[PDB]
């Protein structure tokens, strides 16, 4: 294989429809060529040899190995390439994400002759999509259960408060839910801690939910955090939350793992609750643009494993170079057939075979003056979380909830009537803030945006 | 009030608007404490408490949301 | 905000505070003190002010405090930051909670180029609420009855495309030769060409044959990593029913919840647990972003595990070799003093919690036997890959070659001889009374250099 | 033959020792197949098959374990 | 389903059917297969051969066991329960299972191969 073309870099090879494709962006050490680095990445992810000394001992082989079938330079960067690799279908267990991860990214990221390696995308065949479960409910079933059509959903997180008793926690949840919001969310790092155990929190939150829903006439909820040390504790928390009659729970799919997330998704499917996934500890994996695992791969693996909501981050304050990528992987988890398009980061054509979708959640320091943009970017199949834009109203929590509700309905009605939402957000919100003091106070507390010429 | 969209000190991270206080003075009563002009139709009439701050002469700050700095899950957008 | 209220440079930390050491690189224009205070605030209540916390005078009991921002020499635009978190922020017995509370969203900060977590110090108050290793070192050396030398293991390289019948025959050949452990490949769970119940059956049969034939106690790590928890527990229960003494797991792809569950099961049912560290370079390979591996080694010693992969140190330059020796000492020992030359940042006391056994692997052969035997000592396992399956005669001859070499080197170390200078000499005077060791010494021509 | 480093080819990942074959020719029987001298007194001497390669004329490359390249897993995790 | 009842056709017959791989991959399939089954048996090279017991009804459990034992000792591999013998009043199932297991253990320890009864 010195001058032979390595039997692992076969550019004249076209992949079957039952092959798992992967796209790596790599940068090789000084002196090492590109095609050899591609073939070596192909040999690391599988049987770690180029030769036939070990494998062909008594019968056929060369059917459990990957093949780098394409290499091309990245535009705008030097010493940086894209390699495409195609693995067979016999290498992967049926129904396990752990196995796919540990078989692809198992020990290739430690290759010594590579400066840096990144996994940009991945393509699961339909034959493999059909062996997984998917989201417990999806988008339409979830919409039917919550009985909320037309508009995006509203939520609030009680984030900057750590040390509250259980009763005051229930009281704040009640004041928010009564005011007009739909979902309230726990803090992402609250568990059974000495100042606030879990069963007390569950009790008082359930009481608040029942009171508010009974006296307002619609379905409301609170994401209860069931992340636990062991699986026995996790199952105990989930069973008790179902007993109280709670519609939705929460979980962290990166610190707890994929085994626990798959177990919880199967439980939720059997017992009929919705699952909200919170992406924590992710910037450890995908922040640097030269090493790690880009987030669209993890979004795909979550749509396979299980989950109904997923945090995806806002785009109101991003460049088009990255706003395009975020819109790309937001379409990658709602639709049913996505065509290849490199401007939006989608490398391969993916077909999901009637598997349901997940729901994007846009959170983090947003207020009323963003409500126009958010309504026309994400559409109406999404959830909007207001951390500080609700609890900070000059005179309480329920008025803040009412302000957010009024603004959202004004914007969606204006979009239905045909008006624009980029050159017409400010005057819409000002015209709506005429016959309501809450929205007027909210508009005066924060400040406008004034994006650019006429649009984004 | 100030018109910094979301700005810090020249080099520091302290948000310039509130100067790290996390709270500003009401812009309706100018720290006075009582309302000055009838505002909507007459349900908020002069002489009573301020219609915005409810009589505290102190409100939160928009650009820096209660965080003395710029960046983080309170003042910026999560990616 | 000239007062920072989070950078208290004269604060001394208590003995019930959890300390953390970050290495960060701030954006152009931002100073270092404020970046330290911001790292302290992001990984806690994310405010510098007291407009929410002053609800009913319940302040500053749940906030971190930066207290040292010394800079790192050599590099510029790069600093160290020490942070101290109270004890009542974390729950007991949960590692997921510690990870989520510390590294949850600080790495996504916008005013820093890059941020790495170098070390961490758990107080004894928090160490005593975790179970720890199921067995330890003394107990797992008494269970197997192997004293005064490292243990020997072999990995089976023809991974894919092998029937369960041939797999069992290869395992029997290797174990009969004189090895102690055989290892199941990392990515062999239940593929359609070889399901798991068949593999478990034939491997158990081979173990029983070879152990009843040779008199010693043999073992094979059986991979129990599963898609869910029910399948994982079914595999573990079946491996226990057959009578197997040790299993395997992957703590970074399966998670920490599954690893803690498996560790508690293994303590209750008397099985040993071997932890494989797949998918670790994704987090800690670059020296400027990620989570150093010693932090994960500490978290593992807390949650559970008996063996742990650590990687050879025969060919590292320096510092890296010192770093690996440091975090091997962090696993095996019971009290470690702060020595920044070899990675350790804080003084750690483990309160008589058992140890963990290092494992070396990755393509080592007989000529490396002296060095290893004097670096890791006798509390370790040595995994051989091609160094056992590549012998010209077969598998059992390779097993006996490695066994003879190991016992020769350890017997030569006992007498007082030096293994750096004259290790190859010992191997050569040993490769005269045995043909297998001579063939091995003639095939692997690596006598590179020593001292 | 006894070159100390693992020795990748110039500007090439391929291992020089076997030139990517993954196998070398026996340096004891000269690829002949039968012994040439006596090695272990009274057991392996000329007339019968080679004592090392058992008469297969080929052994595994010492530098790389069939990997065909030096920086892989079967070869280079000796840092 | 109801297609066979369609009244505008005289006769209908389903001759073949093709399952896509996408649908094949969601079934379990055979428990073991051919390779696995051969491996446990350790019977390579030849077709396995077995017998059926046609002096079917009226036999007690012990005579059934004795016939099975004699057939298996001779050199066969598999013996077969009669298709329509489950739990008739003259021969219940637990007793048949008991005596057949006794015969299997006897003959297997006597010859040195792996015997079996369906």
């Amino acid at each position: 294989v010195k001058d032979y073309k390595l039997t692992y870099y076969t550019p004249d090879y076209t992949p079957k429809d039952t092959d798992l494709l992967a796209a790596f962006r790599f940068s090789p050490q000084p002196g090492v060529p590109a095609d050899e680095a591609g073939a070596a990445i192909a040999a690391e992810s599988s049987t770690g040899t180029w030769t036939t000394v070990w494998t062909d001992l008594l019968t056929d082989m060369d059917r459990y190995k990957g093949k780098c079938y394409h290499i091309e330079p990245v535009q705008g960067e030097e010493n940086s390439y894209f390699a495409f690799i195609a693995y067979p279908l016999d290498l992967f267990e049926e129904g396990s994400v752990t196995n796919i991860l540990t078989s692809i990214v198992g020990n290739v990221f430690g290759f010594k002759a590579i400066r840096s390696l990144r996994l940009e995308d991945i393509r699961f065949p339909v034959a493999l999509v059909k062996t997984f479960q998917g989201p417990p409910h999806g988008i339409q079933v979830e919409r039917d259960l919550l009985n909320k059509y037309g508009r995006p959903m509203l939520g609030c997180t009680i984030k900057p408060k750590l040390g509250l008793s259980a009763k005051n926690y229930g009281r704040a949840v009640y004041e928010c839910l009564r005011g007009g919001l739909d979902f309230t969310k726990d803090d992402e790092n609250i568990n059974s801690q000495p100042f606030q155990r879990w069963r007390d929190r569950f009790l008082f939150v359930a009481d608040a939910i029942h009171k508010s829903q009974a006296e307002t006439g619609e379905i409301k909820g609170h994401y209860l955090n069931v992340t636990a040390p062991t699986c026995e504790e996790m199952m105990k928390r989930a069973e008790f939350a179902k007993e109280l009659g709670m519609p939705i729970i929460m979980h962290d799919f990166l610190t707890a793992g994929f085994t626990a997330n798959t177990t919880l998704a199967k439980w939720c499917r059997d017992n009929g609750v919705l699952l909200h996934i919170h992406r924590a500890m992710h910037a450890v994996i995908d922040r640097q643009r030269n090493h790690g695992i880009h987030f669209r791969v993890l979004a795909k693996c979550l749509r396979l494993s299980g989950g109904d909501h997923l945090h995806s981050g806002t785009v109101v304050g991003k460049l088009e170079g990255d706003k395009a990528s975020t819109l790309g992987f937001v379409d990658l988890m709602r639709e049913d057939h996505i065509e290849a398009d490199r401007s939006r980061g989608v490398f391969f054509t993916q077909d999901w075979a009637s598997m349901p979708g997940v729901l994007p959640v846009a959170s983090g320091g947003i207020h009323v003056w963003h409500m126009p943009a958010l309504v026309e970017i994400f559409g109406d199949d999404s959830v909007l979380q207001f951390g500080g834009g609700t609890l900070g109203h000059p005179w309480g929590n329920a008025p803040g909830a009412t302000a957010n509700r009024v603004a959202l309905e004004a914007c969606v009605q204006a979009r239905n009537e045909g008006r624009d939402l980029y050159r017409e957000g400010g005057d819409i919100l000002r015209e709506a803030g005429k016959w309501s003091p809450e929205l007027a106070a909210a508009l005066d507390l924060w400040k406008e945006i004034k994006f650019e010429f006429e649009t984004m | 009030a100030n018109n910094n969209p979301q700005g810090t000190k020249p080099n520091s991270l302290v948000c310039a608007n509130c100067e790290g206080e996390g709270c500003v003075a009401c812009s309706q009563c100018k720290g006075g404490g009582v309302n000055l002009i009838d505002h909507f139709n007459g349900q908020f009439k002069a002489g009573a408490l301020c219609w915005l701050c409810r009589g505290k002469k102190e409100v939160l700050c928009g650009d820096c949301n209660g965080a003395g700095f710029i960046g983080g899950f309170l003042s910026t957008f999560d990616e």
